């Protein structure tokens, strides 16, 4: 349970360091090249 | 209140901006697809779970 609690906390732990929600980085930042930032975000979540 | 969240950071409840209704949000549908076979040599008809 403490492991799964830690896994939930990984989603709140933002990794790419400028975003909080994927909806936000779609809105706040532009589509055609700020998608580099979420790849940074997803790969830490991948390793997590 | 406007809208609530669970133990996680996902929106649990929501309140109607027009009618002020106690609503709550559930995820749509997902899960695993599991295939049961009696083996290709024996038969060729499958069943899913
Ligand atoms: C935002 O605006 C919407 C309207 O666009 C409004 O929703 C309305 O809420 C009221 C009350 O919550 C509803 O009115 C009821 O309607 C039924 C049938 O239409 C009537 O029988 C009801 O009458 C009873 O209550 C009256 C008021 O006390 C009494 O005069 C009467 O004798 C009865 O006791 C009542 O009028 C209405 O159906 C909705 N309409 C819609 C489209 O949803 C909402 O309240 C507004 N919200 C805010 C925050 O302003
Ligand atoms: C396939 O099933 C038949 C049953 O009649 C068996 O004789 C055969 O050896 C099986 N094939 C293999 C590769 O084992």
């Amino acid at each position: 349970a403490q492991a799964l609690n830690t896994l939930v906390k990984q989603l709140s732990s933002n990794f790419g360091a400028i975003s909080s929600v994927l909806n936000d980085i779609l809105s706040r930042l532009d589509p055609p090249e700020a998608e580099v930032q979420i790849d940074r975000l997803i790969t830490g979540r991948l390793q997590s | 209140q406007q809208f609530g969240r669970d133990v996680s950071d996902f929106t649990d409840s929501v309140r109607d901006p027009k009618t002020s209704e106690i609503l709550d949000i559930s995820p749509c549908a997902f899960g695993g697809v599991s295939v049961i076979t009696p083996g290709t040599n024996a038969s060729s008809e499958v069943a899913v779970l």
